[PDB]
């Protein structure tokens, strides 16, 4: 999940390594 | 911390030696020391836990995905060899799992936590961890069981109280998550003090009607974790003008305003099509932001990315936007159509970031009915002008008129970020 209005979900960004 | 087992205990000084060099920094000279006494002994879970925790720093110094991936390696080794001292065991594992959501490997990571959770089945700390792999990949049922199991145990542990209320609120149970979420924070215990949880205890006492909502939101901003009472976004980039309305002059985007004035009936009349014949590219807003009513939302760019199939829908307001990166590369906001009908209310809510602004033109606005607050101002929409709120400012919409509403919403860049802030920062 996406957050595009809220702030609904447990962690926001992905991590992706360095 | 028992790391030593029985033959790491006689080569303790050549362990310690290695190790020695690794805290001074050099790196390279620890990395052979330890490879060497892998070389020698290489059943010595010291000696290994050596050589990841040099591959480690290793990645570190490199910012390399790949060396980060041998210590991942490595540290697995370590929890393979014969008689691990169970503290070398946990350390070596737990970095392991660390590492491994660091790289995004969440289904990895899964893995080594319920392995850890099988190793030490009366280290409720572990279950917990474990718990939040599951909510790091999405997998809030699962998470949901695992600090069900945990309260089954230990009902005092706060960190589970938090992460359950914190399920249960995203879950849209709303009255039975303020006990967890209260109790959990009022606990104290580490992990506790999260800006998510006074976010969402505030935010939950808020639609009961519960008057000691901003207590809590006064706690936060005490504690670090809200810009303000009134601002209350968690990913946020410090010093950022703020401010709950703008002007397009203050906003130093101008130009853009300028265009989405000039050219709004071209954005409308792609709006209304969709609406006439793609209905279904309007997609229901799926937040839990809405009260009642019904409210959907169909999103030409997200993350600073072109929905190429949406644009086929509004080919010429693609075209527009296209001119403007300030808008189509704000990869922290949206580029969406929003269609709100009678008898709708959205829940007072705040966004994600302080990074960007948000402007709406409007496409269909009733004369009567429809309103917009942002903070302590309410407004009103114009067809065909632009307004602009920072929506990481507790905001709240009301339609309550006698056809549909429909606004073009076009977040840019907070104009105080760099073009290296712009570049560099997380996808939201
Ligand atoms: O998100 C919408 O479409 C409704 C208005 C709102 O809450 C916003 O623009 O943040
Ligand atoms: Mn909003």
């Amino acid at each position: 999940g996406k957050c595009k209005d809220g702030l609904g979900e447990y962690t926001c960004t992905s991590l992706e390594g360095f | 911390p028992k790391l030593l087992n029985k033959f790491d205990k006689t080569i303790k000084a050549e362990l310690d030696a290695a190790e020695k060099l690794r805290k001074r920094g050099k790196i390279e000279e620890a990395v052979n020391a330890f490879k060497e006494l892998v070389r020698k002994y290489p059943q010595s879970p010291r000696a290994r836990y050596g050589k990841a925790q040099c591959e480690d720093d290793l990645a570190e110094k490199r910012r390399s995905n790949e060396v980060l991936r041998g210590a991942i390696e490595t540290y697995q080794e370590v929890a393979s060899l014969p008689d691990v001292p169970a503290d070398l065991l946990k350390l070596s594992l737990k970095r392991r799992s660390d590492r491994q959501q660091f790289l995004g490997h969440m289904r990895g990571s899964l893995l080594t936590l319920q392995r850890l959770v099988q190793l030490f089945p009366n280290d409720t700390s572990l279950k917990n961890d474990l718990g939040v792999g599951y909510l790091l990949i999405g997998d809030n049922d699962n998470a949901k069981k695992v600090y069900e199991e945990v309260l089954s145990v230990t009902p005092n542990d706060g960190f589970a109280k938090v992460h359950y209320g914190f399920i249960l609120k995203a879950q849209n149970k709303i009255a039975e998550s303020i006990p967890y979420l209260k109790e959990g924070i009022e606990s104290g215990d580490p992990g506790t003090d999260d800006g998510r949880f006074y976010f969402h205890l505030g935010d939950a006492m808020q639609r009961v009607g519960n008057k000691e909502a901003y207590k809590w939101y006064e706690l936060g901003h005490k504690r670090g974790h809200f810009a303000s009472v009134w601002q209350r976004s968690l990913y946020n980039v410090n010093g950022l003008k703020a401010q709950p309305w703008w002007t397009p002059k203050e906003t130093g985007y101008t130009e853009l305003v300028k265009s989405l004035e000039r050219n709004w009936k071209l954005i409308r009349d792609e709006g209304l099509a969709v609406m006439d014949k793609a209905k279904g590219l309007f997609l229901p807003e799926d937040e839990n932001l809405r009260e009642k009513g019904d409210w959907s939302q169909f999103t030409l760019w997200q993350q600073g990315r072109r929905n190429e199939n949406a644009c086929k829908g509004a080919p010429k307001t693609c075209t527009l936007l296209e001119k403007f990166p300030e808008t189509t590369g704000c990869r922290r906001g949206q580029i969406k159509y929003s269609i709100m009908h009678p008898g709708t209310h959205v829940w007072p809510h705040t966004g994600p970031t302080n990074c960007r602004l948000r402007m709406h033109l409007g496409l269909v606005i009733p004369k009567e009915g429809c309103k917009i607050r942002c903070a302590n101002e309410t407004k009103t929409w114009e067809e065909g002008k632009v307004l602009i709120f920072d929506d990481s400012f507790e905001h709240e919409v009301w339609q309550d008129a006698s056809s549909f509403q429909l606004i073009f919403i076009v977040d840019v860049w907070h104009p105080e970020l760099t073009p290296q802030q712009r570049r560099s920062l997380p996808a939201i």
